[PDB]
């Protein structure tokens, strides 16, 4: 076997985990904290009409 | 380089054991005999992992507002409410401990297991090249001794909060009495609720193990034998899968942890 | 030599006949648990309490069996 | 045979002798023959569809209702509409402006 | 050489096949309780004093095996 | 004389069937049981009665495999 | 030969019978969640973190046989 | 020598059974399915979601003795 | 000579577990197809398409162990 | 696999990041969520005293 050829198989692998994990589960992750700071706001807002 | 896949799959499988007596850093055509050859890679890992854990939430927990957080502090906020939420169902007392443990075995755990996804020559090949070292291999959590000196560390607190919850008296009363109640048959109690008990915490400590030893395998497995054009079809889907998997391992050893200290004192 | 190399064998019955009882033992047990959780949600802690009441009874002969297996293993071979 | 009643609160809509039914159950269509054990169920909105003695054919639309089945008989338990809207609720929502007004 | 080797393997046997027999019978009598359970919440402390008479007799006869396997590998060797 | 060290294994495989005929069967006929005492438990003094009615039933055979078995090991090796 | 061999028979039937068990026993417990989901819709993050709580029981036991059969195989063998 | 014969049984062994845990488990599994998304037809979408989080559990442990058999016929034997 | 022998013995334990594995896993989940579309008849095209996607998965493991059996039979003989 | 001194050495690191996790990482974070937590509740009061 040849050592050189494992690591090229590897990085071929890697780079298409990589694209996979870049379009189906980092997208969730930056909808879910940016989806708990329009909560806040939202709170935060609620609190001026009580101070109105 | 003489490497056959038999022997590159072995290669692989060895970690950097050395003894207090030689101070050696051992290699894996002769394996040496004492108990006292310290797994030098998964000190190092487990603290490193450990240490940018405690470096990220103080650099946070230093500074956190009650603005509108930014954006690399709700993230932080977000693990803790969710560690909190999750504590908070299942533990009612007022232990200020279990929080904070439930914590650092999820984070810590998951960053563990996280090494796995890595390419399998990547770190190893580093290390015998630039460095020199005679093995490596970087996933601290597919080795038994770290998880067993977890689950027995979680073990000495399930001992701790029984005595110190309802005392010697009452914990003698629920070993010996459960579960056929009459003390006719309390010497075969005896051995069920004490070896129940162990049970708990070994089953932690190799389920983390089981998983995460045949799953850092299946990579050395896929790399070893197949051909480079073929790889990627057989490792592709599995690191996928193992996204999975080191996610509910950390997950389940945080809640059994929990339940486990929650149904000792409780 | 075989006398040890068979010992081997005798662990993988033993624990391996103790990991189907097991797990098809809490299976159907946590089955019951997950139905009557979705009937009576409200009810949940209550129900989970009995579950771990009664999977620790259904573990402890499985697990002397897999601590009897590994104990062959590890101290007489 | 045995004997069926479609009724309502109002009116008695159906009475006679009956040889087999076909009528739209809770969870599915459904056949009622003689001596069929005992049965409970909500009916759908749609047809009942009937064969009288002599096999002669019947259908009525039905808004709703409960079917029951017992040893000779038959009773569908009709009512007028779903009344699962509960957009009647608005209808007392004047009943209070109009008595402070 | 075998001799000792094959009681070992009888043992395995011995407590492979009691342990299938305690999870899984088990498994199915506290699926049962767990039901009744669900339906009658506020009389789980009747049918639990009941449940532990019931599984009081069937791990009764697998515990007997177990008590022979632990006596074929530690007493008779 | 080797004699001795099959029938050890002859005692190991009617005990190991005999507690899982005894464990399952008490399972199952336990299970329903339990259920009839969460539909009916002012009746439950009365189907005790006929649950070990039936319950020496169940165990006819295998206390008798349990009987020979354990004479097998003892009286016979 | 009688080295070698048999120790891999020892982890076929290790992790074997844990590909039984711990297949089997999830899914049981699957049916009920996805029964459940059915029932109440609402529910299944609450039920599928129950789910969570009793899949990790039941996969726990076998886990300790995959392990051990790859200790055998790459380890011993 | 001989040995290599039993290197192929031992895969045999191991193969076969996780694919009879592998596939009724799936069965068992993907029936529940069926028998909901008959109820419901509208949450297809969503029972449909939950049976793959469920069913990757399933197979899990049913996968890695299928790639050991892979691993004993051809690389080892 | 037993390097030609056993390999038959070999192949028929893997497609006689292959076939126990996939007919009893596609009957459980073909029976359950069979309920629904007698329940919901306008539903048939729908639940026949999801039962050949889950149908599918049952069939994964038990096409390995079928293929190599055939290929352990006439390839290596 | 092989038991080893690494089991206490784990030990040793694992208690450590407990105590500076317990004393330093948790306490101020959670007295900085209650303290937005509380002020909500403060909001809200205030609301149901304008109307009165």
């Amino acid at each position: 076997m040849n050592l050189n050829a494992t690591i090229l198989g590897q990085a071929i692998a890697f780079v298409l985990f990589v694209l996979f994990c870049m379009k189906y589960v980092w997208p969730p992750l930056m909808a879910a904290i940016e989806k708990r700071q329009k909560e806040i706001a939202d709170g935060l807002a609620s609190a001026e009409r009580a101070h109105k | 380089e003489n490497m056959t896949p038999q022997d590159y799959i072995g290669h692989h499988l060895n970690n950097l054991q050395l003894d207090l007596r030689t101070f050696s850093l051992v290699d894996p055509q002769n394996p040496p005999a004492t108990f006292w050859t310290i797994n030098i890679d998964s000190m190092f890992f487990s603290v490193v992992l450990g240490l940018l854990f405690l470096v990220l939430f103080r650099s946070v927990a230093k500074k956190a507002t009650s603005g509108v957080p930014g954006k690399f502090q709700t993230a932080i906020e977000l693990v803790i409410g969710f560690v909190n939420g999750s504590v908070k169902d299942m533990y009612h007392g007022k232990s200020k401990l279990i929080a904070p443990l439930a914590l650092t075995i999820f984070v810590w755990v998951f960053l563990m297991n996280l090494m796995d996804l890595l390419p399998i020559d990547l770190l190893p090949y580093i290390a015998e090249h630039v460095l020199g070292l005679p093995a490596l291999r970087v996933v601290p959590s597919a080795d038994v001794n770290v998880t067993l000196s977890m689950a027995l560390g979680v073990f000495i607190l399930i001992l701790f909060y029984s005595i110190k919850m309802k005392g010697i008296g009452g914990f003698t009363k629920e070993l010996t009495l459960q579960p056929f109640n009459h003390w006719a048959f309390i010497p075969v109690n005896l051995i069920l609720e004490g070896v129940s008990l162990l049970s708990k915490p070994v089953s932690l400590g190799l389920r983390l193990f089981g998983n995460m030893y045949a799953g850092e395998l299946i990579f050395i497995l896929i790399a070893g034998l197949l051909p480079w054009w073929s790889q990627w079809i057989l490792n592709v889907p599995w690191a996928i899968f193992h996204i999975l998997i080191i996610t509910l391992q950390a997950f389940i050893f945080m809640v059994l942890t929990i339940v486990y200290l929650s149904m000792a004192s409780e | 030599n075989l006398n040890m190399d068979l010992l081997y064998m005798a662990a993988a019955v033993m624990m391996g006949l103790a990991a189907i009882g097991a797990a098809i033992g809490i299976g159907i047990l946590g089955g019951k648990f997950l139905e009557g959780a979705a009937r009576q949600p409200d009810l949940i802690p209550l129900l989970r309490t009995q579950f771990f009441i009664v999977m620790g009874l259904v573990d402890a002969i499985p697990m002397i069996a897999v601590g009897l297996g590994l104990y062959v293993m590890f101290a007489v071979a | 045979t045995y004997h069926l009643d479609v009724v309502s609160a109002e009116q008695q809509m159906f009475s006679g002798l009956v040889e087999k039914i076909q009528v739209t159950g809770s969870e599915g269509e459904l056949g009622i023959y003689p001596g069929h054990a005992p049965l409970l169920t909500a009916i759908k909105p749609g047809m009942i569809r009937i064969v009288k003695q002599h096999g002669h054919e019947e259908f009525i639309y039905l808004s709703g209702g409960i079917l029951e089945v017992q040893p000779g008989n038959v009773t569908v338990l009709a009512d007028t509409a779903i009344r699962g809207q509960d957009l009647d609720e608005a209808r007392a929502m004047e009943a209070k402006r109009k008595a402070e007004e």
